């Protein structure tokens, strides 16, 4: 919601998939040098939904899951660059297959 | 006591800040988070367990810590007043019998 | 796998004294085989999107 | 006071490693210490009773 | 001695629940796909 | 009230607590009657320079 999921870059060593996905718009750089301080990582999604929480009356739900963020955020930055790094390869999906 | 350790850690990673710019044929490959370690593993348990006391339940990265560094107040006291003037002695790395 | 850090729910003020989570009683929960699957399986789904 | 009331008290050099009083802000400075400071502050200040 | 895997405070330090590779995630895929096929050919004519 | 035989306090914090109180009494610094040697020689077979 709101987020860039697919960029583009620098060309592939693959020529086929030229793609490169980020979760919640967080970048596997973001673990090295932040642009942030701890209590400012955040997406549109994820706040929202402690907003609507909050004006439903359940506080202590909301309270945990700003408390858990950090750790979401974390693991899906480990996802990214799992994706981006590790498995880019030739039985990857052409991405004009991943458009359609 | 409290107090005298951590000025005693801000003045360190201040003097330590610097040295990747002094010297980029050796730390090409570093990053804030080495000093930061380096730091952290010649300081006493005690202020450190009562840090972790707080940043167990709560997220702080390295812009966290380069702004409690750069924050002016200090506590004086003997040993932090040698270890400035250590920090001062040692400018020049000819005296630390290193040389390119 | 990586369980969260318990420090994260709950805070221990005093000894007879300690704040509680929401979701006590599912964070104590345990999974069996199926539900383990499950598990991989979502991650499976998360790691090739599409 | 008793240290400093014995009668050899104008012949002494006195050697003091730690400073009074503490500034504040080098304790408050330290990045999301509420809590911590709390802990703290129960620690070594909360008296018992009935 | 990869850079991401340096840890300096201790939120994100926790317990390890079970581990996964490559060839075990593959069959299990494959295994998944089947089964479902076949019990649904199982339980309607 | 007579068997109130317990302690409130953590006993995390207690440790942290008595290893400051430890650490309080270290001395960074030493007496001593003469200097260290900064500057030594080396003898040669001449009878002036060293």
């Amino acid at each position: 919601w709101a987020t860039i999921d697919v960029e583009y870059r620098e060309p592939a060593p693959y020529v086929h998939a030229q793609r490169y996905i980020r979760y919640c718009g967080i970048d596997s750089r973001e673990l090295i040098n932040p642009t942030t301080y701890g209590i400012g990582m955040t997406y549109h999604c994820y706040n929202e939904m402690l907003r609507m929480l909050v004006a439903a009356g359940k506080d202590s739900e909301a309270a945990y899951f700003r408390s858990m963020l950090p750790f979401h955020m974390v693991r899906f930055a480990r996802i990214n660059q799992i994706i981006n790094e590790d498995l880019h390869s030739v039985f990857s999906l052409p991405d004009d297959m991943f458009n359609a | 006591v409290y107090a005298s350790e951590l000025s005693v850690m801000k003045v360190d990673m201040r003097h330590l800040s610097l040295m990747q710019r002094r010297f980029p044929d050796v730390l090409i490959q570093a990053r804030p988070s080495h000093f930061w370690k380096a730091v952290l593993n010649d300081s006493p348990e005690a202020v450190k367990a009562v840090m972790n006391l707080s940043h167990s339940h709560n997220f702080i990265n390295i812009r966290d810590m380069m702004r409690w560094v750069m924050l002016p107040s200090l506590q004086p006291s003997l040993k932090l007043a040698l270890e400035e003037e250590a920090w001062a002695a040692a400018n020049d790395f000819e005296d630390l019998m290193l040389t390119d | 796998y990586i369980a969260p850090n318990p420090r994260i729910s709950s805070i221990t003020l005093t000894q007879r004294i300690t704040t509680t989570g929401p979701f006590a009683i599912l964070t104590g929960s345990t999974p069996t085989a199926q539900q383990l699957n499950d598990v991989r399986k979502i991650y499976l789904a998360l790691m090739f999107p599409g | 006071q008793e240290v400093l009331t014995d009668f050899r008290r104008q012949d002494t050099i006195w050697v003091l490693a730690l400073q009074l009083p503490v500034n504040p802000q080098v304790v408050w400075d330290v990045p999301r210490s509420s809590i911590a400071n709390l802990i703290m502050n129960i620690a070594t200040c909360l008296p018992t009773g009935e | 001695q990869r850079p991401e895997r340096i840890k300096t405070t201790p939120y994100l330090e926790g317990d390890v629940l079970s581990s996964d590779s490559g060839p075990l995630l593959s069959v299990f895929a494959l295994q998944e796909i089947m089964q479902k096929v076949r019990q649904v050919q199982a339980d309607y004519m | 009230t007579a068997t109130r035989e317990v302690d409130f306090t953590v006993p995390d914090v207690q440790k942290i607590l008595d290893d400051i109180k430890a650490l309080a009494a270290e001395q960074v610094y030493k007496i001593v009657k003469v200097p260290s040697i900064s500057f030594r020689h080396i003898v040669m077979q001449s009878r002036d320079r060293v």
